[PDB]
RNA sequence: CAUAUUAUUAUCUUAUUAUUUAUAUAAUAUUUUUUAAUAAAUAUUAUUAAUUUAUAUUUAUUUAUAUCAGAAAUA
RNA sequence: UAAGAAUAUGAUGUUGGUUCAGAUUAAGCGCUAAAUAAGGACAUGACACAUGCGAAUCAUACGUUUAUUAUUGAGAUAAUAAAUAUGUGGUGUAAACGUGAGUAAUUUUAUUAGGAAUUAAUGAACUAUAGAAUAAGCUAAAUACUUAAUAUUAUAUAAAAAUAAUUUAUAUAAUAAAAAGGAUAUAUAUAUAUAUAUUUAUCUAUAGUCAAGCCAAUAAUGGUUUAGGUAGUAGGUUUAUUAAGAGUUAAACCUAGCCAACGAUCCAUAAUCGAUAAUGAAAGUUAGAACGAUCACGUUGACUCUGAAAUAUAGUCAAUA
């Protein structure tokens, strides 16, 4: 079958359909006898745009796309990038609603104490 | 004539990137580290 | 010649044996459940998820 | 300070080749309109061969791009 | 299946280097050398080369040329013998052989029980079956060359599921693309044709063999006193070209990326590897001469034709001699 890897996307939304996807695989150095982690950097293409930095995708072996593209991403393992923006946008109002509604409160006091 | 005007079309396009680059490290959000927002 | 001890001590090489039936038979269901079987997905998925 | 080789070019020159515009009373075949020497039967009618004509395939001519390699400069 | 030794020091213990004992060679040199069997032999100038050889073969492709017999009257045609490849043709030289210049990965090597673009109406040259082998023109003639005749993919309908596509079947569309005859026998008829055959050839289709093209993952020397590099550069979208993906090459438009202190880029150096050789207790290290595998090149560079496959030891142009 195809050749498949597991990974963390560690750089998208600065080139168009296409990810920075980390992948690690198990080697055995015999200089130092110890099994390591090789680490690599894929450039993945993404169709439909819908990864996000640290999501946890599985990428699949494809034609080769460009000079250097020549995996996709297969599968959303886990998607807390999705879920990061989510909260960065949802944060906005959250706060600046009891900031509106604290900054009500201290005026109110400031007047009670003023009319005492 | 004809490898001038390529070499030129590819000096502006390189000029341009390389000023966009500027301008993106420019329109960050920048925020004090420490301080946080102004107010 | 070390090498040879991980192949019985045989010194030199054949030519690998060619295979006469190039391709899986009809006559072998082992092998036709398999690949007709439904495929994982996941940490070992092998194919593409439902909405990607 | 002197000699040598390698690479690069908003430079110059450039065999060859490939593309690329445009031009041929330019050719060889098919299409016409006509002019020529033969044929046969009884004014010809048909054949072979030149003129003009319009589609292909080539050559000559150039336009433009790239190009072995040199030259100049730089490393 | 792992052994140490000499040399510090006034002496001691320790650190520490140096050297030695062992094996070996693609070896050279000095001295010496009997026979036989086997394995090898320009590592350096990919420096220059005298001379001779290493790729020819087919006469049953077509043409020539003689001699005898026969008929016909200088010749003509048959039959039988021969000679001819300084004429036209076919097949054969992409292999093998040699070499290691370049090449540190832009196409190189090794590995994988890896892939897709789902690699073409491609067979190169043998099997197994089938079907064909038709006309002119041109050359002196032809199995030489021309022209002409005849012989999977895209649509649409459904089916399913190894499904968000593929596969299957059908119907169309075009596929729509060839060829070749020689040698012997006879059998007819009127030397002429013809009809059969036995031979060896030609073409087409299907499958099988043998084979080709492309991509991924991992690994592959030293120097950062080479630290920033890169503008087709990194990615997207189309078109062209290709059997076929891809900034591979060409054109256009975009986005601003990509690589790099786990070492980029640059520079230098080097053909690479093994069930091969050396060595060691082993991990390893060394070699890459021999045996084998792969690559690259055939004085140097680029391009082109043919071809399934060539920047071919071919051809064109240039350089060197
Ligand atoms: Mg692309
Ligand atoms: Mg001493
Ligand atoms: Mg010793
Ligand atoms: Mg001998
Ligand atoms: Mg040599
Ligand atoms: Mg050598
Ligand atoms: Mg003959
Ligand atoms: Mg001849
Ligand atoms: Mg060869
Ligand atoms: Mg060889
Ligand atoms: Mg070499
Ligand atoms: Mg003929
Ligand atoms: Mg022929
Ligand atoms: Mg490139
Ligand atoms: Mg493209
Ligand atoms: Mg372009
Ligand atoms: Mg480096
Ligand atoms: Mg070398
Ligand atoms: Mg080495
Ligand atoms: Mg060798
Ligand atoms: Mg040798
Ligand atoms: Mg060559
Ligand atoms: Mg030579
Ligand atoms: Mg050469």
């Amino acid at each position: 079958a195809r050749q498949n890897f597991l990974g963390l996307v560690v750089s998208q939304g600065k080139m168009q359909k296409t990810v920075k996807v980390r992948v690690e695989t198990k080697v055995f150095n015999k200089k130092i006898n110890k099994e390591l982690f090789h680490r690599r950097d894929y450039l993945v293409h993404d169709e439909g745009e819908i990864s996000r930095e640290g999501d946890l995708v599985r990428i699949e072996a494809t034609r080769p796309l460009s000079k250097r593209k020549f995996f996709a991403i297969a599968e959303i393992i886990r998607n807390k990038g999705q879920q990061f923006a989510l909260y960065e946008s949802e944060a906005q109002l959250s706060v600046a609603k009891e900031e509106a509604q604290k900054a009500k409160e201290f005026l109110d006091k400031r007047s009670v104490r003023e009319n005492k | 004539s004809a490898k001038a005007v390529k070499f030129l079309k590819a000096q502006r396009r390189k000029q341009k990137n390389e000023a966009k680059q500027a301008t993106l490290k420019a329109s960050t959000d920048k925020v004090d580290p420490v301080l946080g927002r102004a107010d | 010649g070390k090498g040879a001890a991980k192949y019985g001590f045989k010194s030199g090489v054949f030519p690998t044996t060619r295979s006469i039936l190039k391709s899986p038979t009809t006559k072998q269901t082992d092998i036709i459940n398999k690949v007709k079987s439904p495929k994982p997905k996941g940490v070992l998925g092998i194919g593409y998820a439902k909405g990607v």
